RNA sequence: ACAAACUCCUAGCCCAAUACCGGACUAAUCUAUUGAAACAUAGAAGCAAUAAUGUUAAUAUGAGUAACAAGAAGCCUUUCUCC
RNA sequence: GCCUAACGAGCCUGGUGAUAGCUGGUUGUCCGAGAAAGAAUUUUAGUUCAACCUUAAAAAUACCCCAAAAACCCUAAAUUCCA
RNA sequence: GAUUACCCCUUCUACCUUUUGCAUAAUGGUUUAACCAGAAAAAAUCUAACAAAGAGAACUUUAGCUAGAUACCCCGAAACCA
């Protein structure tokens, strides 16, 4: 009972589906296609991992620029926003930086205020005064 | 805040000429900020693939 | 073998509704198994494209290549069928729409070398295809002006978005 | 401050790998019954090629590249020019 | 040297799927677990045993481990062995 | 990866074989199609029959017997003999 593979056409089609937009001979010849397609998928999955650090880099830059406009550097801005107990994404923060410049300058004013409060608190060398923005709320 | 679409587009991506006076400055510290402004890295709309970046005139 | 091109003359259309644009005559013609090579034939085919049939005949006539006499006869045949078998008023009204060469079937032979080595020598044949259309030759495209470029560039600066930003 | 496969967070089908060794499924044939257009339970096998300076057929590239040939004029076989 | 364009021993057909501890190849998907050299050997390009390991099974203790304990002249980091 | 946008940006040392280690400047392949390489049932495990017995003859039996199912490639010398 001799058997041959009749459906070889669709087997090839399934790997050429992905190969159509490649340059040169990879979009035709089944060898070249197979290899370039495996390459393509591997870089696909690595890109999934990268694109999270890329987007986060982008965000940090935009936050840095927005912060620079108001004369405050990136680390200062972020730390002080945190020490005020305001937890905001860098995604949400960069979006505020572009599409709501007013609110964002409000934030930068807040952070700057909180920081000067910090310098004054630590240089003052006494334990008593709580700057109005230095109090810490425990939730109920 | 309410602009037509084409003018909003134009206003956002406008190229802005900067002047920077040089006399008695370390050329490195000069090139630091000159480069930042050149590249568009002061604009919160910045992206690598956008053409955005501004002229810089050093005198 | 595949014969298709020849059959493109066998299409019969539905009659004309009143006052529409008159669809200009298309004539197809080919010549199969010419003794010329495909690659040389290509240059002749490339030369006469878009020309009015009279200019094409003029060019071909004085050209040196042995393909010239061939493509010439083919254009004359095409013209004769254009006026006779189809109906075309004003036989100089034709221009060349599409001109092209395909490879025909090839002959195989031995080519002796030296020290008793042989190469495999392929006798070359090719087909010549031409499509003629009745009407004055289409206008040749003018090189982009500065007023064009500046328009592209602005249209691009103005197509930007703030990316990843919403 | 910025920085990982580490660790949180929101959902899950819930944690790497060469030699060797376990499992679960399935492509394409044929044969039993079904199935009727692509079939589903079994039983069977010449049972699945991106790699053997693989075999045959056909196509490219090198490449229109290397290399090949017909002494002159006329009235068309008649003179010339040479070996 | 030569014995029909390969002669330290012709060519052909058999023996012949000669025999290669030596190269070179060996085709679907997805999951479990996963290895580094102690012996002998015409042995060191290889095999066959042990040890580790994989797949099933039966069980009871396994690593860690405080005193206590293991040499006689001098002798460090540390081992062995156990609740 | 993406982008309004093909590029332009940013991130990535062809593939097999072979090795302690190969982007290697180690081997292999122009490309397409068709062909082109894992076979055995002693012992074992798994599923059933009947059981002090079991097998459609000869055998084996201190839970055994009988049946099924699970297994071990392809191409290459120089040679030697008629
Ligand atoms: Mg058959
Ligand atoms: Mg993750
Ligand atoms: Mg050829
Ligand atoms: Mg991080
Ligand atoms: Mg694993
Ligand atoms: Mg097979
Ligand atoms: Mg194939
Ligand atoms: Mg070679
Ligand atoms: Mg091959
Ligand atoms: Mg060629
Ligand atoms: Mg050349
Ligand atoms: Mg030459
Ligand atoms: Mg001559
Ligand atoms: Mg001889
Ligand atoms: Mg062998
Ligand atoms: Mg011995
Ligand atoms: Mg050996
Ligand atoms: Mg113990
Ligand atoms: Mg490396
Ligand atoms: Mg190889
Ligand atoms: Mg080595
Ligand atoms: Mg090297
Ligand atoms: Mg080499
Ligand atoms: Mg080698
Ligand atoms: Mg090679
Ligand atoms: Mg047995
Ligand atoms: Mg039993
Ligand atoms: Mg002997
Ligand atoms: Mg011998």
């Amino acid at each position: 009972l001799r058997s041959r593979v009749t459906d070889r056409y669709w087997r090839v089609q399934e790997v050429l589906k992905h190969a159509r937009h490649f340059r040169g001979r990879k979009n035709r010849c089944y060898r070249l296609a197979v290899r370039a397609v495996t390459r393509a998928f591997v870089k696909c999955t690595r890109a999934r991992r990268l694109k999270k650090r890329s987007l986060r880099t982008l965000w940090i830059n935009r936050i840095t620029a927005a912060s620079q406009e108001h004369g405050l550097k990136y680390p200062a801005f972020i730390i002080n926003l945190i020490k005020c107990q305001v937890e905001l994404n860098r995604k949400v923060l960069a979006d505020l930086a572009i599409y709501e410049p007013k609110t964002f300058k409000s934030l930068a004013a807040l952070a700057k205020r909180r920081r000067e409060e910090g310098f004054a608190a630590a240089l003052g060398d006494g334990k008593e005064p709580d700057g109005i923005f230095s109090r810490v709320v425990q939730h109920r | 805040s309410s602009f037509s679409k084409a003018p909003q587009q134009w206003a956002t991506f406008a190229r802005v000429w900067y002047l920077l006076d040089g006399k008695m400055q370390p050329p490195g510290k000069l090139a630091a900020m000159a480069s930042v402004k050149l590249q568009g890295l002061h604009k919160p709309v910045y992206h690598q693939l956008s053409d955005c970046g501004d002229h810089v005139v050093i005198m | 073998i595949s014969r298709k091109w020849e059959k493109k003359n066998k299409i019969v259309y539905p009659p004309q509704l009143p006052g529409e644009p008159r669809r200009p005559a298309e004539i197809y013609h080919c010549r199969r198994q010419i003794k010329y090579s495909k690659d040389k034939m290509w240059y002749l085919a490339k030369l006469i494209r878009g020309m009015s049939i009279d200019q094409a005949l003029a060019q071909l006539e004085f050209s040196d290549k042995k393909g010239a006499q061939i493509i010439k006869e083919v254009l004359l045949e095409a013209q004769d069928m254009a006026v006779r078998d189809h109906n075309v008023e004003f036989r100089s009204n034709l221009y060349v729409a599409e001109s092209t060469s395909g490879r025909g079937q090839y002959l195989k032979r031995i080519r002796y070398h030296g020290r008793g080595r042989f190469g495999i020598m392929e006798k070359v044949f090719c087909h010549y295809f031409v499509k003629l259309v009745e009407g004055p030759p289409p206008p040749r495209e003018a090189p982009k002006t500065a007023v064009a470029h500046a328009r592209e560039y602005i249209q691009e600066l103005r197509n930007r978005t703030i990316t990843h930003a919403l």
